[PDB]
RNA sequence: GCAGUCAAGCGUUCAUAGCGACAUUGCUUUUUGAUUCUUCGAUGUCGGCUCUUCCUAUCAUACCGAAGCAGAAUUCGGUAAGCGUUGGAUUGUUCACCCACUAAUAGGGAACGUGAGCUGGGUUUAGACCGUCGUGAGACAGGUUAGUUUUACCCUACUGAU
């Protein structure tokens, strides 16, 4: 008995188990590696997403069938106000 | 194979127009050591064909080419400045202004009954609330 | 795109699944066209293949003059009446569908084209945009 | 068309990364680290202010 | 019969057990989902009054909307503008990773130019964008006079 | 006579515009279909990239000649005022509302005489003798419908499409003052004025227009001196 | 009206295009179309016993007519025909690659069960 | 950007905002809303329903004859761009605004 | 919507509408188009028995009498009388393109107006003795 | 059914680029048989729908080798199952057959996958008509119509939650 006609899957096996999170934020799994040669550079950011908006933007797309055209799309606004660093903590390299 | 004729109708003809500088242009060559260079040429010579941004201002004529990269408003709160510019704006907004002069004096802005004063006109809208009450 | 078609068609709703009757336009002899497959399509367990505002499909003739019924030929459609995005930040729709029919190439049978065109599709083939007397 | 993952395009891509595209990530995080000093300099104006 | 909103076939006789990826029901929403190559438009700062002005609209507005946000209040901070949509909902909290690695395609090199920000009522079907256009559309009313 | 193709398309005439005094092409993609027209043209007469309602058909929405330019409703604010800038003053612009959109089909003409499909509103049929300064007449080419396609002019010949009745030629031929041959382009293609572009100095056509056709078409606008 | 790539003059009215010459060659008209008991089949149900006249139908049937020489070991069958505005006569080949499958009532006999 | 008004509101509609629709006679109804278009379907008139403004410059409310507003019609002869028309332009329109 | 909205006003069972049949009424070469058109097939009344107002056919000539004795042809009627509401409108109330508006309820007012009102009176007369 | 080996005729010359007759050695259980092993104090005994996984004997996609391979388009073969494989007319049908798209419309298994998941069209009780046979009751796996689809709260497996 071999289906008698061959479908794609339904969903994804990569994202499982579907489960609620165990917590309101999500915590980041890898960064970006080490650049030693650059100045000292905070990585990533912290704030809330507030809603949505519209925007055109006029279309500096070269190659494009829309070049020097207009272009609406939607965005979403963050709420994003400073941050204020409180701690150090250093990692040491093991075998584990 | 026919062929069609002016056929004599009206004493109204053009002479065909060719402007006097394509007569005064150079003809282009291909292999050449001096030349201008090409659309082409400017494309090619940073980044490839597709890849390659092309403005297209800084080609038109203006009266100062210090405002030939500016930027037209286009919207404001009043509706779209496309729409309200014109030639000879603040000639018309002359009008408008002389039509404020003429309403300013004659009290076109400008901020009591008969037979009954302040004790008794406030007090037929006072007795009147407690009825509708 | 396909054969004929000058570069690439963006993303429109799919208006016209298969086995609907659309009108004919054109001054060809046809009333109605009869949509069978659409041509550029994808393949999907029970999908019916949809047509859009400007794709060449397979079409037959249910009413006009007897040389073109009963043989199937392709067909151009230029006005969709199911609502699409213009990339600027209109939706917009016609009021009827409509279609004309062409050789594989992309060239019209008919001379004249009424009602106005998709501008769409009059980008993306250019006989319909020369037989083409409304555009938009 | 070839995968993503395939030999001939992360052979393309990885010259891509060598030319024009580093050196405008280079150009980005020159101008953000000026900022982050130009961050110390307003906040311990500020702490001059209170020294008042 | 029982219901039409499920999956018929579950299984054989051979594998005798239910496998790990038959489409069960359960939990939805409320994952941790990580989408990337989202591009930074517009950053805005709190005391920059006219946020919302381009270089084309020149109407001194914030980025705020009529009656602020749904379910969320002013924007008066700091701001980031990114395109697509952000996976969560409003009042919750992200993280802003950097990209991960130098991105290759011309879409994340070009320079973006903002030539509009809609800032009408998002509390409803919106038409004007600042309360001083509604009061120059709608007139004079009679609580004003 | 050059032979030139707009990406892998023969139609010329859809893609571009060819006037006396100036010269319109698309902006589609790469600066190859703009550079042919440097080598015949160079800084003598402005060569255009513009668009026409979001669109790249630009030949056959507009319609002009050396004096005037004129484009339809549905022409943006920003497109019109491209246009403005980059021709000089001896060119005139205004926009034409109609209830028809595309021009290149319906108004057919050279510097002093053009030809008009006959359902054109007469507020437009006075706005066309008061822009390019042309005299109007309401004509169907051999009983077909659109002016443009159909036909090519200039002031110095014309070309129309093969299904034209000799009878029909020598009576348009009077209205037009100028020699017409009935003819193809683009091996056989009817469409003769979506084919090619001309002026009186310069004819552009496809790379599939054959041999004996550019033998046609270079006799009848006499290119030679 | 020059014809296209001959250089002659033809007729203004309707006719056909290009010198019915110069486009009798740049046309073209076609463009589409038992191991043990030795018994061709019927696509239906039936089995036809048997290379010329009568089995040479029933070939056409599935694809003048005539069978070329081809080879009697090798499991070819070849087979050339004729096609007979524009009236034109063309002729092309057809190769139909001939496979086995065994007769139903030709393999009752290995089963023992011959007479019902 | 062309912020024109609603077929039936008269009330602008911004990019990014409400329905076109186009007829065989080829001229374009850009709506404000869905309220608006909905209404237009079923076939209703707008020198009748009292909200629109259409009915407003009809039946005796709001000015519609004033000088002030005939500086905002449309032009189709495009000015070739000096910078002090546009500097006054953009002290004219919030001139008028506040005349009107 | 609901049920009944949707089952009358689509897109695919759409009337003419106001506009257009108001161009109709304007001049006198229209109406004697209309009323003498070429006889079809699949046209209901086989392409005769046409009413302008209420773009729809009759099938016979005894269904134009019981039609013009009717409260819906007495709505449109009075539906087609004054101004007939273009996108010109819309602007003109916005403040928008007044000289366009107010040259055009000029010319609808002395010029088209009268002429309009004597087709009407004529279409009313011509329809009479042929019923 | 598929694969080896011997090579007859052929591919104008030339067995072995490509086709292939029969000798000879095998594999497979997706075939019909052979057996009647387990089940006769019921293992619910066709097809379709829905759905996951597996096999490679590969139709397409990737990378290669060969020629009677100019280009283009194909033909033959190698590692390869990562990823795809359809929409329809007629039949209860698997099977078959044509129309059309597509890159391509490859072949099979999992109790001839899957009925406390369906469906009941077919087969297979009682009603009934027709034909042949029988003196007669009745027979016909010949044709045609009408014919009840039962429970999960239990443990395990699974998807979620403490």
């Amino acid at each position: 008995s071999h289906r008698k006609y061959e479908a794609p899957r339904h969903g994804h096996l990569g994202f499982l188990p579907r489960k609620r999170a165990a917590s309101i934020r999500a915590r980041v799994k890898a960064f970006p590696k080490d650049d030693r040669s650059k100045p000292v550079a905070l990585t990533s950011f912290l704030g809330y997403k507030a809603g949505m908006t519209t925007i055109v933007r006029d279309l500096d797309r070269p190659g494009s069938k829309f070049h020097k055209r207009e272009v609406v799309e939607a965005v979403t606004v963050v709420d994003t106000p400073p941050v204020v660093v409180v701690g150090v903590v250093g990692y040491v390299e093991t075998p584990r | 194979i026919h062929v069609a004729q002016p056929q004599a109708r009206d004493d109204v003809k053009r002479t065909p127009f060719i402007p006097e500088s394509v007569k005064n242009l150079k003809k282009y060559d291909p292999e050449d050591p001096n030349r201008r260079k090409l659309a082409r040429d400017i494309e090619a010579e940073n980044g490839g064909a597709g890849v390659f941004n092309v403005n297209l201002k800084d080609k038109y004529l203006l009266e100062d080419d210090e405002w030939k990269n500016d930027i037209m408003p286009e919207i404001l709160d009043g509706k779209n400045v496309y729409d309200f510019l014109d030639p000879e704006i603040a000639a018309k907004l002359q009008a408008l202004e002389e039509e404020e002069e003429k309403l300013e004096n004659e009290g076109f802005y400008n901020s009591i009954y008969d037979g009954f004063e302040a004790s008794e006109v406030d007090d037929i809208k006072e007795k009147a609330a407690w009825i509708r009450n | 795109s396909g054969n004929g078609a000058q570069g690439t068609k963006f993303r429109i709703s799919l208006g016209l699944p298969v086995g609907a009757i659309m009108n004919c336009a054109d001054n060809s002899g046809a009333r109605n066209l009869y949509i069978i497959a659409v041509k550029g399509s994808g393949s999907r367990l029970n999908r019916l293949p949809a047509a859009s505002l400007g794709d060449m499909v397979m079409a037959t003739v249910k009413k006009g003059k007897p040389e073109l019924r009963k043989k199937v030929m392709p067909a151009i459609v230029v006005r969709q009446a199911k609502s699409w995005r213009r990339r600027d930040g209109v939706f917009l729709y016609f009021e009827d569908n409509a279609g004309v029919i062409a050789n594989p190439k992309g060239e019209m049978k008919g001379s004249a084209i009424t009602g106005p065109v998709g501008k769409e599709c009059a980008d993306l083939w250019p006989r319909v945009a020369s037989n083409s007397g409304v555009v938009v | 068309a070839k995968s993503l993952r395939a030999s001939s395009h992360l052979n393309a891509k990885s010259v891509k990364r060598r030319g024009v595209f580093q050196k405008a990530v280079d150009a980005r995080e020159q101008r953000i680290s000026d900022k982050l000093k130009e961050d110390l300099l307003k906040q311990k104006l500020e702490d001059l202010k209170k020294k008042e | 019969h029982r219901g039409l909103r499920k999956v018929a076939c579950i299984g054989a006789w051979h594998p005798a057990h239910v496998m790990w990826s038959v489409a069960r029901a359960g939990q939805r929403g409320y994952h941790s989902r990580t989408s990337i190559n989202h591009k930074i438009y517009r950053v805005g700062k709190g005391d920059d009054e006219a946020n919302g002005a381009t270089s084309f609209d020149r109407t001194k507005k914030t980025i705020t909307p009529m009656g602020g946000f749904v379910h969320y209040g002013e924007i008066k901070n700091d701001f980031i503008m990114v395109k697509g949509c952000i996976p969560g909902n409003r009042k919750r909290i992200v993280t802003l990773r950097k990209s991960l690695y130098t991105n290759t395609s011309r879409k994340a090199l070009e320079e973006v130019s903002l030539k509009w920000i809609d800032t009408a009522s998002k509390f409803g079907k919106g038409r004007f964008q600042t309360p001083a256009e509604k009061h120059a559309f709608m007139g004079t009313l009679k609580k004003d006079l | 006579a050059t032979r030139t193709q707009f990406e892998n398309s023969n139609e010329i005439g859809v893609f571009s515009k060819l006037t006396n005094t100036y010269c319109l092409v698309a902006v589609g993609g790469s600066e190859n279909f703009y550079s042919a027209f440097e080598a015949e043209l160079g800084d003598a007469i402005p060569i255009v990239h513009t668009t026409i309602a979001g669109t790249r058909i630009i030949g056959r929405m507009t319609a002009g000649n050396r004096r005037g330019l004129l484009v339809p409703t549905q022409t943006t604010d920003q497109e019109l005022q491209h246009l403005r800038n980059s021709l000089p003053d001896s060119v005139k612009i205004q926009r034409v509302e109609e209830r028809l959109s595309a021009l290149g089909n319906v108004i057919c003409c050279n510097d002093y005489v053009a030809l008009v499909h006959p359902d054109i509103d007469r507020e437009t049929e006075e706005l066309i003798s008061d822009v390019l300064g042309v005299e109007v007449f309401r004509q169907t080419i051999s009983g077909n419908i659109l002016v443009g396609s159909y036909c090519s002019l200039s002031n110095q010949g014309g070309l129309v499409h093969p299904q034209t009745s000799v009878q029909d030629q020598e009576e348009l031929s009077s209205l037009l003052q100028v020699p017409l041959v009935a003819g193809t382009v683009n091996r056989g293609s009817s469409v003769v004025g979506a084919g090619m572009v001309v002026n009186d100095y310069l004819a552009v056509t496809g790379l599939d227009t054959t041999a004996p056709e550019l033998s046609v078409i270079e006799s009848i606008f006499r290119l030679q001196d | 009206l020059l014809c296209c790539n001959c250089g002659t003059p033809i007729d203004g009215s309707t006719g056909l295009v290009m010198c019915y010459d110069c486009i009798k060659l740049t046309v073209d008209i076609t463009q589409g179309i038992c191991r043990n008991c030795e018994r061709f089949l019927q696509p239906p149900g039936q089995w036809i016993r048997a290379l010329e006249s009568r089995e040479l139908l029933a070939i056409c049937l599935r694809r003048d007519a005539s069978f070329i020489w081809t080879e009697p070991h090798s499991r070819r069958i070849r087979i050339k025909l004729t096609v007979q505005n524009t009236i034109i006569q063309q002729t092309f080949e057809v190769e139909y690659i001939v496979i086995a499958m065994q007769c139903p009532d030709c393999a009752r006999s290995y089963t023992t069960n011959t007479w019902r | 950007m062309r912020i024109y008004q609603c077929h039936f509101c008269s009330s602008p509609c911004y990019p990014g905002h409400g329905i076109m629709f186009v007829r065989n006679d080829a001229k374009e109804f850009r709506f404000c809303r869905s309220k608006c278009h909905k209404a237009f379907k079923q076939r209703r008139n707008p020198r009748k329903l009292k909200w629109t403004k259409a009915f407003r410059k009809a039946a005796g409310k709001e000015l519609a004859v004033d000088s002030t507003l005939t500086f905002a019609q449309r032009r189709n002869v495009p000015v070739r761009y000096n910078r002090e028309l546009v500097a006054t332009t953009l002290k004219a329109m919030a001139r008028i605004e506040e005349i009107r | 919507m609901g049920r009944y909205s949707v089952k009358r006003y689509k897109t695919k069972r759409r009337t003419r509408d106001l506009d257009l049949i108001y161009n109709d009424l304007s001049t006198k070469e229209s109406v004697q188009k209309l009323l003498n058109q070429p006889l079809d097939e699949t046209k209901p009344g086989l392409g005769q028995h046409y009413c302008i107002h209420c773009a729809k056919y009759m099938e016979t000539a005894i269904a134009l009498k019981t039609h013009l004795k009717g409260k819906v042809h007495k709505r449109r009627v009075k539906e087609l009388r004054g101004v007939p509401y273009t996108q010109e409108v819309s602007d003109a109330a916005a403040g928008y393109n007044l000289n366009k508006f107010l040259n055009r309820v000029q010319e609808i007012t002395q010029s088209v107006g009268p002429e309009k009102e004597s087709n009407e009176a004529l279409l009313k007369e011509h329809l009479d003795s042929t019923l």
